[PDB]
């Protein structure tokens, strides 16, 4: 939806709404995973198993957004070129149609080998890293 | 087709099925009057006036009530949070003597339901004890076996285990608490009225934490629930499986009254050097035997309201409702706890008579203990203090517990009885509605964009 | 390892009642639904009704429902059937079954010995 | 009318050749078989119509054809002769004697 | 060893090879780092004691990029002049023979002081931030 300060629950109605549409308000997610809404007894133990888990949650995805190289952005380019067996390509004419919920049985199989693939976009940068032109 | 290559998006709004443990949280103040409390915690505090809520168009997701992950979440944390706060309290193994019962005399009359036991009970000096007495006002104390004397009996715990007192300061009440998944992780709801308890739900909603369930305590009849929206709905694992529990929701309440109008008093007891034992010591009043009030007309309109929506699952099968099955007191008998008060209610005629559903005040002698093995059928013996005074209660039944027999009956005929004993199986019948799904902002999408130039910026695409 | 040890063969007369028993062991409580079952000779399997061990809750099915009465005892993981007014059609084997699992009790997987009841006019 | 017919009522066969029982039901609802030899408790066969049991040989074998349930067992040796049962939700069939030559 | 998809126990064998070799595959530590293969009783305590101080030491370690202008980067130069005190000026012949493992006995005292002129050379950007230039 159009408007970002809102509320997580003012964007997530995106979960239906066109996967071309819900690339906007994509921040108050981001504001959302860190802290939400959290003698000794039940609750004051889960406020210890529940919140150490959901910080190393956050870790986990953010430090996969720094080594490929698009740290600090929530929409980011990469140089790999998409195979047309992950998926056909057409999506520019049906991410108006799919939500972003759709879209991820298409590639339920194919996310984990993907990844390898952004890594190796990283080691075209990471093979231009030591070679020549740092001098300037 | 078209150009395209791999673009990263995450803060993406997609989630994936999971399991975790959730925080709680008490409506309003509670959390103040919590600290004192069990069957609440000490204390589930908010930080946000919880619940907030927003509908999702166009979601569909998958729901299922049986295999749900929070029912175990709760009944395993409940059961771990009630004898956590019974754990401190006086332990009442001092109190197994032999004790020597007789009829419990009042003003000009006798009670029938209980007897005058004196023991022998050690004084804050352990080698002197002292003479003592006190009218357990439940029957059901054991006469003690290898001797012809019938005026011996025992305490029922010592034959299996020792008990503990909950302590006067605690309080049962089904006080409502919210659970709130952390952050991460989101709970979904299905706003469906018509959801039979399994299968997609298309009007799904998210919220930051669950409605005011409340954790009440009963069998064969469950106590201030939440009312159907609609009309009647009846939630089942198989109807053809006899087995399994029928759970039924009533959209619209019958008060049900119930009171113990003896007027009892407490006596303090000194088994030892700061452990303090309660019990009954005396009827300062006219004796006039517990029971309970249920409307005759409006329960009579229940079944058959209840008769014809069973009979939608059975066609052409007339509905017969009859008496309990079998089992301990806790599952034959309609139990529940009222103002510090165990009862344990017959059921005199809510059972009774055949019901078509095609349309072709009810008193029930309510029995008390005090000594009660918990609900789940093998925990923590709890000897429950007396209360003094009278004691009244007003509640709304909401939801009926079921149970079919089977097999080879007459093909037009159908018999139900009522059921109970797992306390799962209560608070299935109330948190049936959400889910927790933890949100994974995917892999990647395909994009028009291009391979980026020596680490350049860029503005769109 | 968990199996039923069931006891024992008895003769009787029409008339008096009967009672068997059934322990349950290799198990670590009686939290599952546990059968009864009549294998009489030259007839279909007649079947008894259940006992939920953990609240006792039991659910008699033919018309042995005026006759059949189930207990348990959890301190000793026993269960135990009782039939009253033995008729002369009465004799057969009674086996004290288990289900495969616990979510779904109707695969008998696990059977008891079998014990042989005979009534003699 | 819940009821659950086998047919048919015996079978004669040489040892070492294939056999087929049958199980009629008029309910929706799983199924399941049980072997019996004189003198022991039944077995459990195949289970949720055609999954075996755990640990029972690979000779048996059986398929929904619809409100119809067939049971066919392959080269039955001499040790796998017994009475048959069928079982639904409670419900057992009228037992099927399966006997040597 | 080069290559990225790998194991964590699939490039440690660079503890050995030249520091060359070992500056490759550098993401593979970076992500091991993070959460690796991590009634109550002792290992329960143990996961929130162990666990906690993973992602203690984890956040120390990017807090010091973050200010050095090397955020996100494996590979980052840094505007300091290497002073001969620390080692001598034929490096860049030399870590084709040494290991980065026998390099670190070499600087294992100054490094507390390079760290300072790390900051120093933040600092010249820092005291170029108020001044003239961004008016845009």
């Amino acid at each position: 939806a159009v408007g970002i300060g809102a509320v997580f629950l003012g964007f997530l109605g995106a979960a239906g709404s066109t996967m071309g549409a819900a690339s906007m308000t994509l921040t108050v997610q981001a504001r959302n995973l860190l802290s939400g809404i959290v003698k000794l007894t039940v609750w004051g133990i889960k406020q210890l198993q529940a919140r150490v888990l959901a910080v190393e949650r956050y870790l986990r995805d953010q430090q996969l957004l720094g080594i490929w190289g698009c740290s600090g952005k929530l929409i980011c380019c990469t140089n790999v070129p998409w195979n047309s067996s992950w998926s056909n390509r057409n999506l520019s004419e049906i991410w108006d149609n799919m939500t972003w919920l759709q879209w991820d049985k298409e590639i339920s199989n194919y996310t984990q080998i993907i990844y390898g693939l952004l890594e190796e976009s990283q080691n075209q940068q990471e093979k231009n890293e030591q070679d020549l032109l740092a001098l300037d | 087709a078209e150009n395209l290559w791999v673009t990263v998006y995450y803060g993406v709004p997609v989630w994936k099925e999971a399991k975790t443990t959730l925080f709680c949280a008490s409506d309003a103040r509670a959390y103040e009057k919590e600290v004192h409390n069990v069957w609440a915690t000490h204390a589930c505090v908010p930080t946000d006036p919880s619940p907030q809520e927003l509908v999702l168009g166009n979601v569909t997701e998958n729901f299922n009530m049986w295999k749900n992950d929070m029912v175990d979440q709760m009944h395993e944390d409940i059961i771990s949070l009630w004898d956590q706060s019974l754990k401190p309290c006086v332990k009442l193994t001092p109190l197994c003597v032999t004790l020597i019962c007789s009829n419990a005399t009042v003003k000009n009359g006798t009670v029938e339901e209980m007897k005058n036991c004196s023991f022998n009970t050690t004084t804050e000096i352990r080698d002197k004890e002292k003479k003592e007495y006190a009218l357990f006002y439940k029957p059901d104390i054991v006469p003690l076996s290898e001797t012809n004397n019938t005026s011996e009996y025992r305490l029922i715990n010592c034959n299996t285990s020792a008990c503990t007192q909950a302590c006067p300061k605690v309080t049962f009440e089904p006080i409502p608490i919210h659970y709130c998944a952390p952050a991460g992780y989101a709970i979904l709801k299905c706003n469906d009225e018509t959801f039979n308890g399994t299968g997609p739900c298309s009007n799904v909603s998210t919220v930051q934490c669950t409605h005011g369930i409340r954790p009440v305590v009963s069998t064969q009849l469950l106590l201030n629930g939440s009312l159907a929206e609609k009309e009647i709905v009846i939630r089942s694992e198989n109807l053809t499986n006899n087995a399994k529990i029928i759970i039924v929701h009533l959209h619209t309440p019958v008060e049900i009254v119930c009171t113990r109008p003896n007027n009892n008093t407490r006596k303090s007891v000194r088994i030892g050097p700061g452990q303090t034992f309660y019990a009954t010591g005396d009827i300062i009043g006219d004796i006039k035997q517990a029971h309970c009030n249920i409307s005759e007309e409006k329960w009579n309109d229940t079944l058959q309201k209840v008769g014809i929506e069973l009979q939608k699952h059975f066609p052409n099968k007339t509905i017969k409702y009859n008496q309990s099955a079998g089992g301990d007191m806790e599952i034959t008998t309609h139990s529940f706890n009222c103002g510090g008060e165990f009862f344990y209610c017959n059921t005199s005629n809510l059972f009774n008579g055949t019901y078509n559903g095609t349309y072709i005040t009810i008193t029930l002698q309510c029995r008390i203990k005090q000594i009660i093995n918990m609900w789940q059928g093998v925990g923590r013996c709890m000897y429950a203090p007396p209360i003094a005074g009278n004691i009244t209660c007003r509640s709304n039944i909401t939801g009926l517990l079921l149970t079919r027999d089977g097999g080879t009956n007459s093909n037009e005929t159908e018999t139900f009885r009522p059921a109970g004993g797992d306390m799962r199986d209560n608070w299935r019948s109330e948190l049936y509605k959400y889910k927790v799904v933890k949100i994974e902002p995917l892999g990647v999408a395909p994009t028009r964009c291009k391979r980026r130039v020596v680490g350049r910026r860029r503005r769109r695409r | 390892q968990v199996q039923l040890v069931q006891s024992g063969g008895q003769m009787k007369k029409p008339g008096e009642s009967m009672r068997i028993s059934c322990r349950a062991s290799g198990y670590e409580f009686i939290d599952c639904t546990l059968n009864w079952i009549r294998l009489a000779p030259g007839k279909r399997p007649e079947w008894m009704g259940w006992l939920k061990p953990r609240g006792g809750a039991v659910n008699y099915a033919r018309p042995l429902q005026g006759r059949v009465t189930m207990t348990r005892d959890v301190y000793s993981d026993t269960a135990f059937l009782e039939l009253r007014s033995l008729t002369v059609d009465d004799t057969a084997v009674y086996f004290c079954t288990r289900g495969k699992n616990c979510d779904y009790n109707w695969d008998f997987e696990h059977w008891g010995r079998g014990t042989p009841v005979i009534v003699s006019s | 009318e819940i009821v659950l017919t086998q047919s048919p009522g015996t079978l004669s066969l040489s040892p070492g050749e294939t056999a087929i029982i049958s199980c009629r039901t008029s309910q929706y609802g799983s199924l399941a078989w049980y072997q019996q030899r004189p003198g022991q408790a039944p077995r459990l066969v195949i289970y949720s119509g055609s999954t075996r049991a755990a640990g029972i040989p690979d000779r048996f074998s059986g398929s929904r054809w619809g409100p119809d349930y067939n049971l066919t067992i392959s080269n039955l040796e001499s040790g796998d002769f017994g009475v048959y049962y069928c079982q639904q939700y409670e419900f057992f069939g009228q037992g099927t004697k399966v006997q040597v030559d």
